């Protein structure tokens, strides 16, 4: 029952592996993962009784820290499809649209599908001119005018 | 030694358990460093040294549906008629939503 | 020796609970000395001299 | 159970950062770090049981201390999102605007948004003159005028 100490080790990572899959939040997998390379590692060398609960704690972070690196490394310049996928302002970049009534103080409004957004810009642009969108501050437009 | 080791255990679950944190699709969470709002969280993984840093509020990013209660109006002709009227809000990813009303 | 060790310990514990302050986002704290206003706390950790 | 003085150090240390994650303020961190380093210090080194609660009180003292002076270094001159988050009057410094009335006597009022706030200026300035805020009192924002 006890003689054998990486059969405890291999058991609970197991356990703790197979209770991820009943609907589990990932917590459980740090220490799950933990134990198996505890018994993997217990079961090749004799480690200490005292000497067992330390390197198990030790894993259990490191397995938590190592993929937040690796999935990090991933997102940055690979993935961008959930990047512009929720987030309005940084679609709205680079658009290009007109305008129907001339801006007063650098400071007006312009259609967008079927609403208006509130849009200021650095100098006075009359009625009719194709502009471009620069950048966003809280939901003002920056707006500048660009040659067709 | 004879308990130190379920200590260093329940630490480590306790450590692991509040120090990730995960961000479904379609919202976004914020974190306070001893209340300091210092950065915001997007959906995925995410590791904040714990004891020092916790969750300020969940903030969600989707058009929403808002009605508004009935009312009486007086048009220009002065007539009293009553009406009902709906609204769609949408929250830009300012953290702001937050913390400049209530 | 025999009893200064525990109220050594509770008078730690007091000081260090009456003496932090933290302060959540969206408020804004005032500390008075003996009665007197002499500064305000921001959002953040705060320590000011107890009693 | 007494034979062994770095035990209880070493225990109550993890209880209490234990007990920090049910909610609490951040009171009981500076207390179990404490007792941990005691733990370490008497297990390494046999002080006298006189001497331990003196040390453990001192090692609270300066756990909560050294963290404030690491936050504030930190704070300043390094990070500004939170310091713009939340004033507002800070946030109206260096905005430009234009006036729609006269200023009588040196004060008067000015279209910001869709409210107006009290100005105040150092010489008469006629209608539609550039102005730019410089500092706020009370909520009375001084200006001056500006050139496009």
């Amino acid at each position: 029952m006890v003689v054998h100490p990486h059969i405890f080790w291999l058991s609970l990572g197991g356990l703790l592996l197979a209770a991820e899959m009943l609907g589990g939040n990932g917590y459980l997998l740090w220490s799950g993962v933990a134990a198996v390379i505890t018994g993997l590692v217990v079961w090749l060398v004799p480690l200490g009784w005292e000497w067992q609960g330390v390197m198990f704690a030790i894993l259990t972070l490191l397995a938590a820290w190592l993929w937040w690196k690796w999935l990090s490394r991933r997102v940055r310049e690979q993935k961008h499809s959930d990047s512009h996928l929720n987030q309005r302002g940084q679609q709205l970049i680079g658009r290009r649209f007109v305008l129907e009534s001339p801006l007063v103080n650098g400071r007006g409004h312009m259609r967008v599908g079927d609403s208006s957004w509130p849009v200021s810009a650095s100098e006075d642009l009359g009625a009719g001119t194709h502009v471009e969108v620069i950048a966003i501050e809280g939901i003002t437009l920056h707006i500048r005018a660009v040659s067709s | 030694m004879l308990i130190f080791i379920p200590i260093l255990i329940f630490v480590a679950l306790v450590i692991v358990g509040a120090g990730v944190k995960i961000v479904p699709q379609g919202y976004q969470w914020t974190v306070e460093r001893f209340g300091r709002y210092t950065k915001t969280l997007q959906p995925g993984l995410s590791l904040v040294v714990p004891f020092m840093d916790r969750i300020g509020r969940k903030i969600n990013m989707m058009e929403q549906v808002l009605d508004i209660p009935s009312q009486e109006v007086i048009s220009k002709d002065n007539a009293n008629v009553t009406i009902d009227a709906v609204c769609f809000i949408q929250v830009i990813d300012a953290p702001r939503a937050a913390y400049e009303v209530s």
